[PDB]
């Protein structure tokens, strides 16, 4: 199958590991925060 | 014989009840409150704030966004299958 075989595998395979490893990060100090963000505001109104 | 002093002195019915934690979150809060909040998000221009402004405001969640990001990417494979073929 010309999908599952090109010669290109590791081309293809570096550029697809370079956006795990961005996605890693982009979640972990960026995206996730700001929904804890929500649940951080939301104990505070929870305390008022 | 002559009263006791303690019904002439208060100095610690300030900490001595729970609504003064409350009391000392919500001067702070309410004193430098907004009658409103600031923006339920409004930035994405360049002709596509208005995108953003019609699609994915508060106002609506609905199906036209998904098509029209749909069709973005069909446009794009459509053209270069013409460009293999």
């Amino acid at each position: 199958m010309p999908q599952l075989v090109p010669f290109y595998f590791m081309n293809q395979l570096t550029y697809g590991f370079l956006l795990m490893i961005t996605l890693l990060i982009l979640f972990s100090q960026f995206f996730l925060p700001m929904i804890l963000r929500l649940y951080v505001s939301r104990l505070f109104i929870s305390k008022l | 014989v002559s009263t006791l002093i303690p019904p002439k002195v208060v100095s610690s019915k300030n900490i001595g009840s729970a609504p003064n934690a409350k009391r000392i979150a919500n001067v702070v809060h309410f004193y430098k409150s907004l009658p409103q909040g600031p923006a339920p998000a409004i930035k994405a221009n360049t002709r596509l704030a208005r995108y953003k402004a019609k699609y994915f405001d508060g106002d609506n969640a609905s199906g036209k966004p998904l098509w029209h990001f749909a069709l973005g990417i069909i446009a794009f494979g459509y053209s270069m299958e013409y460009y293999f073929h």
